Parts: structure tokens; C-alpha cells; sequence
């Protein structure tokens, strides 16, 4: 309904480049990037989005009485003409105006620091069915102004800067119940003992495996979930609604081809059918707007995994190398169990890749 | 007032360095109309004192005149006035003079002060720069290059020694001359070549002005100290020739302040 202070939301802004209604959503990256760029969210049924980069967090909001005040040294709700602060829901830094260049407009990213005007955004109401003052609703297509530049957030043809020129910028709900599932976590998956894919140099580590021992701990055995939805792809998972797995070290998407093997392919291979799996609570709702209630505690559940286009269950086969391979029937060891991490073991695990995809790089333009 | 018209006015859109260039040469509508723009968004300064320094967002739009628009101003500064003319530079001045340190003194010096001393010879039409120049070339008030100014600016003025607007042009040299330090040294004497030549009265002021400010050179760092006793001479002579004497005699007396502290043309 409304939207309030600690909460999680996303920017998105719908542009259309040659009859293409094209949904971007903004998207900043940090370690090593001070400069927000668009994210694809129109072609969803081929190429998943990202969503560790787009998602936000309100974390106050002032009026401009207090802002000044405060300068000059529960769960609110947000008011048409109150100066927020953004910051990034994964990276942990506040998003702001900067004095770069690239016209006479400015550039827009992260800074760590929370003082000054740089990091400080009032709303503006874009229609006269809302006005000042009165309170927020879900999906309203607003403004932002920046308290510093006192520029509008403006996407251009392609730049997202802080211009003179304004544009829209519809949000939408995320987030906002202890020990049950979300949609976004990342979480291993217990057998007995865990879900695995092996050591490095190399295959490209394209097969997965059953395992055993250390490497439960280790940053190789995690997993996170993408619901297919766009809004309120944080809510509660309940049986039933099909979800992408990545594997987070890697980058690379768990995918299902039942004739050929079940392997990892890249975003651009991730097809709606072919990797959406699901769980069930036996081994034989669609939509609900909201975050819905609480279904899977972690340590009581026995989640037998089932693809959508086939229907298979993926058992283990015959190191511990118990392959997973899709049966038809499976044996009585497919309710794996689940057990999340915690939010520093998924920082330093998004870096990982994150780092190793620049270190690459590096080596064969170094090597070129 | 200032605020919101420069709100209004970034809105909307309206190389800036290359139309005032590209339309000289080619009917007087855009370098004018820049020109109004450049008068208009000086106008609209935050202040002239600390109300610019000691207070929030005064600032900002301080600082989106030199982000919008950073200067290049040599295309209003140096290739205007040269041969509409005086006018458009009589707008970037202000401009610059508004919102925008001791090297950019020097940098813009001698750029377009050379032409007057040139002009003035002819007193038509753009000759009427300098009686418009006799206060916007004054006002910037507030040895590498400037004993050129102080060779070519006392040749302007020479050029009367517009009526009581040359007051203006008056304190223009006198107050130059005080923030010396070795050309104006020899400065501090530059007028004894034109005090000998003196016997309008303005002539005798010219040299009575510099007069008193001369020994603060020479008490500084203490050639033609025999020439001052030279002109001081032709002064003592010339003390018997005459408020005849209300520039000369206070200059006389003053003669033993220039002996006080070293120890046309």
C-alpha cells in the first residue's frame, strides 16, 4: 500500500527505443565502479536481470527543517517533499550526485560518507492526483530532485545523469518474518553432506555434485534464488512458483536440459523452461501481491526438487562424486534440507566473482 | 529575483566561444543577444561580499554559472574591440568580475589596453570605447608584464593630461602604482620625463599623484636620484614661474619625501 523508511525498493524507469517498451531499472555496482549504469528487466524470458545490483533501501527521511538542522551541526512513512537517502541493499553505500563529467549535466553514484547534501533526495509528485504533503503510494511514477545539484534524476541517450531535464521513475515494493524463506537469500543445500560444484583450474566447473566435509563451509556451495517476478521478488517462497538458481561464486545459471545434461550456462542461455524448477512437498497459489506468509522453516523441510518442463526429480547418481542427474522416480534422499547464510559470507562472495571477472580480464588484455 | 529567474532560465537550453567568433565575420542579432544573456546572468550574482562567503546556496548558483558555462573568454576579452565593439566586452567583465587568483591579474593584462592608447589619436565612434572604458577598465583595481601597462595606460592618460570622468582614470594609475616592484621603481620617476614637459594642470596632478606615492619604491630597496634633484630643479625653478600651486607646492615639499627615503615624451 505505502511505502516506508527501512525498506526495499527499486528504481526502474520505462523508456521506448523504436516501438520497444523497454523497462530499465537502475543499477550501481561498487567495489571498483563509482558509476550507475540500466539494467535489463523488459527481456526477462531469456536473459534474467540482475538483482543484487538494482535493489535499494530507505534509510531516513527528513524534512527539510530537520535536514538543515542536522547538517548545520520505528517505521515512518514517506511524505511527497521529504529529502530520503537511498543507499545500495547489497553494497552498503549511499547513493548520490557526483561533480564528474561525461552538456551541462553531472554523473550519479556511490559515495560511503553520509554528510553534505551529496546523498540527500527529495521527493516531487508527478501528477496533480497526488500533491505535496500527503503520503506515498505503491507504484506512483514520481521525481527525484537532488538536494545538492539541485538537478533531476534524469535518464538520457546511455548515461543516467543528474540533469536539468526531468523523467520518470516508477518504484516498486521488495521487501520488508524470522527463520522462513524470502526470495533473494543465499542459502547451501543439506543432504545429510551438501550441494556442490568442484575446485577451480580448469571442465569450467560445469558439473554438480553431491558432497561432504569442508567444502560445505566453503564460498564454492552457494546458492542464490531469482523469482520470476519483478515486484515483490523479495516476498515469501511458497510451493509452487518456479525460481532461477545461480550459483554465486561462478555467475552462472543451474540449467536443466533434460536430453543433453544438467549443466551451467550463462544469462543469455537461462530460458524460462528450462532452469525454473520448483520444490514440492510430496515427490508426485501463482501470485499474491504482498510478502506473503511464512511456508519453509529451514532446519523442517524436505524440499524435493521438479523441473517445470519435464517434471523430473533430481536424485544423486552412483571425492564423493553422487552425481545429480533427473530420474523419474528418485529414491527417498531427495528432500534435501536447507540452510541459509549470513550476510557477510554472501558479501565476500559476490566480490569473489566480482573481483575475478576484472582479474581476468586484466590478464588477457595483459596477455594480448 | 536572482533565484528563480535563474532557474527558470536553466530549464530551458538558452561551443558559446565559437558563436561570438564564427558570426563576427558574417545583421548584429546573436552578438548582441549573448552579449544581454552574458549582462543578464552577471546581474544575478550572489553578492559582492561575505552574504557570497558566509551563507548556504548563494553558492549554488555560484557554482552552476562556472558548470554550465566555464569561461573562454578570450573571444569577448581579446577579439572584439580591436578595430558591437566596446559593449560586448563590457558585459563578459562583469560577468567575470561577478563570479570569478593573483596570477589571472597578469593574464588578461594588456588585452585590449593596448589598442586605446592607439585610438585615442583620432578623437570617432569606437573611440567612444574609452569614455565608456573610463570606468569598467578602472573597476578591475581590485615584474612580468605590468610595466607594460604602466608604459601604455599612462600613455592613455597622457592622452588628457569624459572631462571629470578622467578622475576616474586618475585613481586607476595612482592606486596601480601603490600595490608595487622594481619597473615601478622606475616608474616612481616616469613623469619627471613629463614633469620637465609639463611647463595641462592635469599634467602637473599626474605628477603630483605619483609624487608622494614615489618614495615607498626607493624606501623599499634603499640611478636617476640625480634626475629627481633634476626635476625637483626645474621644480624649484618653476615654483617661481606660478591654487596655482595646490598640485605643485605639495609636490615641492614632498621632493624632500622623495629625498626622505633613498636616503610628452
Amino acid at each position: 500500500q505505502f511505502l516506508r523508511t527501512d525498506d526495499e525498493v527499486v528504481l526502474q524507469c520505462t523508456a521506448t527505443i523504436h516501438k520497444e517498451q523497454q523497462k530499465l531499472c537502475l543499477a550501481a555496482e561498487g567495489f571498483g565502479n563509482r558509476l550507475c549504469f540500466l539494467e535489463s528487466t523488459s527481456n526477462s524470458k531469456n536473459v534474467p536481470p540482475d538483482l543484487s545490483i538494482c535493489t535499494f533501501v530507505l534509510e531516513q527521511s527528513l524534512s527539510v527543517r530537520a535536514l538543515q538542522e542536522m547538517l548545520a551541526n520505528g517505521h515512518r512513512t514517506l511524505l511527497y517533499g521529504h529529502a530520503i537517502l537511498l543507499r545500495h541493499s547489497y553494497s552498503g553505500m549511499y547513493l548520490c550526485c557526483l561533480s564528474t563529467s561525461r552538456k551541462l549535466a553531472f554523473d550519479v553514484g556511490l559515495q560511503e560518507d553520509t554528510t553534505g547534501e551529496a546523498c540527500w533526495w527529495t521527493i516531487h509528485p508527478a501528477s496533480k492526483q497526488r500533491s505535496e504533503g500527503e503520503k506515498v503510494r505503491v507504484g506512483d511514477d514520481l521525481i527525484l530532485v537532488s538536494v545538492s545539484s539541485e538537478r533531476y534524476l534524469h535518464l538520457s541517450y546511455l548515461h543516467v545523469d543528474a540533469a536539468f531535464q526531468q523523467t520518470l521513475w516508477s518504484v516498486a515494493p521488495i521487501s520488508s518474518a524470522q527463520g522462513y524463506l524470502i526470495g533473494g537469500d543465499v542459502l547451501r543445500l543439506l543432504h545429510g553432506e551438501c550441494l556442490t560444484v568442484p575446485s577451480g583450474e580448469h571442465e569450467q566447473r560445469r558439473t554438480v555434485h553431491y558432497e561432504g566435509g569442508a567444502v560445505s563451509v566453503h564460498a564454492r556451495s552457494l546458492w542464490r534464488l531469482e523469482t520470476l517476478r519483478v515486484a515483490w521478488s523479495g516476498s515469501h517462497i511458497r510451493w509452487g512458483q518456479p525460481f532461477r538458481l545461480r550459483h554465486v561464486t561462478t555467475g552462472k545459471y543451474l540449467s536443466l536440459m533434460e536430453d543433453k545434461s544438467l549443466l551451467l550456462m550463462d544469462k543469455e542461455k537461462a530460458d524460462v523452461k528450462s532452469t525454473a524448477f520448483t520444490f514440492r512437498s510430496s515427490k508426485e497459489r501463482k501470485e499474491v501481491d504482498g510478502m506473503g506468509t511464512s511456508e519453509i522453516k529451514y532446519g523442517d523441510s524436505v524440499c524435493f526438487i521438479q523441473h517445470i518442463g519435464t517434471g523430473l526429480w533430481l536424485t544423486y547418481q552412483s571425492s564423493i562424486q553422487r552425481k545429480a542427474i533427473m530420474h523419474h522416480e528418485g529414491h527417498m534422499d531427495d528432500g534435501l534440507n536447507l540452510s541459509r547464510s549470513q550476510h557477510e559470507e554472501s558479501r565476500t562472495a559476490r566480490v569473489i566473482r566480482s573481483t575475478v571477472f576484472l582479474f581476468n580480464r586484466f590478464i588477457r588484455g595483459l596477455d594480448a | 529575483n536572482a533565484n528563480v529567474v535563474v532557474r527558470l532560465l536553466i530549464r530551458r537550453p538558452e561551443g558559446l566561444l565559437a558563436a561570438m567568433e564564427e558570426a563576427i565575420k558574417i545583421g548584429n542579432a546573436i552578438m548582441t543577444f549573448y552579449a544581454a544573456l552574458i549582462d543578464l546572468l552577471g546581474r544575478c550574482a550572489p553578492e559582492m561580499h561575505l552574504i557570497h562567503a558566509a551563507k548556504g546556496e548563494a553558492i549554488r548558483i555560484r557554482s552552476i554559472l562556472r558548470s554550465l558555462i566555464p569561461l573562454g573568454d578570450l573571444v569577448g576579452v581579446i577579439s572584439i574591440a580591436f578595430q558591437f565593439c566596446p559593449d560586448h566586452k563590457a558585459a563578459m567583465v562583469l560577468f567575470l568580475d561577478r563570479v570569478y587568483v593573483q596570477d589571472f591579474l597578469l593574464h588578461l593584462l594588456e588585452v585590449g589596453f593596448l589598442p586605446d592608447l592607439r585610438a585615442a589619436a583620432s578623437l570617432t565612434d569606437m573611440a567612444l570605447a574609452l569614455n565608456r572604458y573610463l570606468c569598467t577598465a578602472v573597476l578591475p583595481l581590485l615584474l612580468f608584464a605590468g610595466t607594460e601597462h604602466h608604459a601604455s595606460l599612462i600613455d592613455s592618460l597622457l592622452h588628457t593630461v569624459k572631462g571629470c570622468s578622467l578622475t576616474k582614470a586618475q585613481r586607476d594609475s595612482i592606486e596601480v602604482c601603490l600595490l608595487s616592484p622594481s619597473m615601478m621603481q622606475h616608474l616612481l620617476r616616469r613623469l619627471v620625463f613629463d614633469v620637465p614637459l609639463l611647463n595641462k594642470m592635469p599634467l602637473k596632478l599626474l605628477t603630483n599623484h605619483y609624487e608622494r606615492c614615489w618614495k615607498y619604491y626607493c624606501l623599499p630597496g634603499g640611478a636617476s636620484e640625480e634626475e629627481l634633484h633634476l626635476s625637483r630643479k626645474l621644480f624649484w625653478g618653476i615654483f617661481d614661474a606660478l591654487y596655482e600651486q595646490e598640485l605643485f607646492k605639495l609636490a615641492l615639499p614632498c621632493l624632500s619625501a622623495v629625498a626622505g627615503a633613498l636616503p610628452n615624451f
